[PDB]
């Protein structure tokens, strides 16, 4: 079977008033071969701001994380940045 | 009460390092436990109730692949002395950068070696991903290493086989740079649990592992004891404050709120801080993390803090926040660093200007001058002003950032002194900053 990695992405908003539900919907709308979206939660990071923390499992040879982060970040109306919170081999 | 250490587990795809790392988290931690509980119960179907932990681990894996487990990828487990944040090194090529600029640098690396004849040889390949991980670890200063020879059940717990594997693996790690005498070699079975948490009964000849430390010789039998015997590293609590910014928010009724990870020192409300390379200075009104308001954010904490009379424009991601009254951070005109060239389709000549990732900064820097070529392990200078760098070379290079940039010498501020060089859709080199012209 293909080599995989489970990744937890932090997707940060622009402010405490960013529609997080639309933000996560736009991320999960992203479709790539070998990409499986997992669980997610909205985690407070202080001062009322909440970040989207979402899991995804990717096939190493098919899904570029650099590209995935860059595609998520195209949703400028909701996303300010993304960061890899953690990642493990599967 | 436990101290915190980070561990990275590396090895060849057939080494069985995921089952091994999974066994420790399973029996010494609490990750995706509701999924574990589900499968321990299901296991009753196999016979009359008995179940191998490896069976449960296998089902947990498939469950995760479905994307329906709940816990994030941040994994931890406990030993008698430590709370260990562990990373089962992904094979993913983008993990290389993450290993370099990602948070939580390893305090110790665990190299898992498959004992089978074919498998072993495939893993110590000079071009193997395993050698690269070992090299990156060594280059980034991970000096503690532990070796576990797995699948000892597939070679019948044969002593000679284990001995030969220790010999060749030693040669393998010595070439990377590790002194084999300071490395414990533990024969194990991630699947059957031998020498994992409890000593094995399948190898009478096994007297245990051992390692030379500065205070003396340390011995044990299990992998868990080897991990518990990892030496306490010193944390930069007393070094001046350094907090690279990840994001900057403008919150109504509050003002400017940058958010980032405290890499060195401590941030507290009342301190007067400076943001480099801009040079803006101001007082820290308050500090928050998760739901709590803090009296202090220490190394490792990802905090958000409010500051007045600074505009969300004025400061951005990649800027570094430090103490204005204790070696405040500064931009630089250039910086010199030891660069190790990883395997890649190409050659580096002065003038090369790729993107460098250093802490939260993402800036293209010019290889302004190739100062020296060095013996990687010793650091001895082999030639002045080499004319080009190729794969495998270690060299001192003068860098000139294209945008205002704040970096530090690896010796003073580690998290701001190591960087990844990006090109050809990969990390082509790893650097360690040696001097900075502030
Ligand atoms: N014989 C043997 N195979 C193992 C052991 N640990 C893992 N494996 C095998 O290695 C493969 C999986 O490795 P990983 O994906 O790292 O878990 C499978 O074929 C497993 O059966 C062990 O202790 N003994």
């Amino acid at each position: 079977p293909a080599a995989k990695s489970i990744v937890t992405l932090d997707v940060k908003p622009w402010d405490d008033e960013t529609n997080l539900e639309e933000m996560v919907a736009n991320v999960k709308a992203i479709e790539m071969e070998g990409l499986t979206w997992g669980a997610h939660q909205f985690i407070p990071i202080g001062f009322g701001i909440k970040k989207l923390q979402i899991n995804c499992v990717v096939e190493d040879d098919k899904v570029s994380l650099d590209d995935l982060q860059q595609s998520i970040e195209e949703d400028e109306d909701h996303v300010q940045s993304t960061d890899i919170a953690a990642m493990q081999k599967l | 009460e436990k101290s915190h250490i980070n561990v990275v587990v590396i090895g060849h795809v057939d080494s069985g390092k995921s089952t091994t790392t999974g066994h420790l988290i399973y029996k010494c931690g609490g990750i995706d436990k509701r999924t574990i509980e589900k499968f321990e119960k299901e296991a009753a179907e196999l016979g009359k109730g008995s179940f191998k932990y490896a069976w449960v681990l296998d089902k947990l894996k498939a469950e995760r692949e479905r994307g329906i487990t709940i816990d994030i990828a941040l994994w931890k487990f406990e030993t008698p002395k430590y709370q260990v944040t562990v990373i089962d090194a992904p094979g993913h090529r983008d993990f290389i950068k993450n290993m370099i600029t990602g948070t939580s640098q390893a305090d110790c690396a665990i190299l898992i070696i498959a004992g089978g004849v074919g498998e072993f040889e495939a893993g110590i390949s000079k071009d193997g991903q395993t050698r690269e991980h070992a090299l990156l670890a060594f280059t980034l200063g991970v000096r503690q290493l532990i070796v576990a020879v797995n699948k000892m059940d597939s070679v019948k717990w044969d002593e000679s086989r284990f001995q030969e594997i220790v010999k060749e693996t030693s040669n393998f790690i010595k070439k990377v740079g590790y002194n084999p005498k300071t490395v414990p070699f533990v024969p194990i079975s991630g699947w059957n649990g031998d020498n994992m948490i409890e000593a094995t009964t399948n190898a009478p000849w096994y007297k245990g592992w051992e390692k030379e430390t500065k205070a003396g010789v340390v011995k044990g039998k299990t992998l868990l004891e080897a991990i518990d015997a990892i030496e306490q590293p010193s944390r930069p609590t007393d070094k001046p404050l350094r907090l690279p910014l990840q994001d900057v928010y403008k919150i109504g009724g509050i003002g400017t709120v940058p958010v980032g990870r405290v890499e060195t020192g401590v941030i507290k409300p009342g301190m007067v801080v400076t943001f480099a390379p801009a040079g803006v200075t101001t007082e820290v009104k308050s500090v928050e993390m998760h739901h709590e308001q803090l009296e202090q954010g220490v190394p490792g904490d990802n905090v958000g803090f409010n500051v007045k009379n600074v505009s969300v424009k004025e400061i951005r991601r990649g800027n570094v926040c430090g103490d204005a009254k204790n070696d405040p951070p500064k931009g630089c005109a250039s910086f010199n660093a030891t660069v190790i060239v990883l395997n890649h389709p190409g050659q580096i000549s002065a003038g090369y200007s790729p993107v460098l990732d250093c802490h939260t900064a993402h800036i293209a820097c010019r290889f302004d001058e190739l100062l020296e070529k060095n013996d990687r392990r010793s650091g001895k200078k082999l030639e002045d002003h080499p004319k080009f760098l190729k794969s495998g070379d270690a060299a001192l290079v003068k860098f000139v950032p294209s945008k205002p940039m704040c970096v530090e010498a690896f010796s003073e501020y580690p998290p701001l002194g190591r960087f990844a060089v990006r090109d050809m859709r990969q990390t082509v080199a790893v650097g360690v900053i040696k001097s900075v012209d502030k």
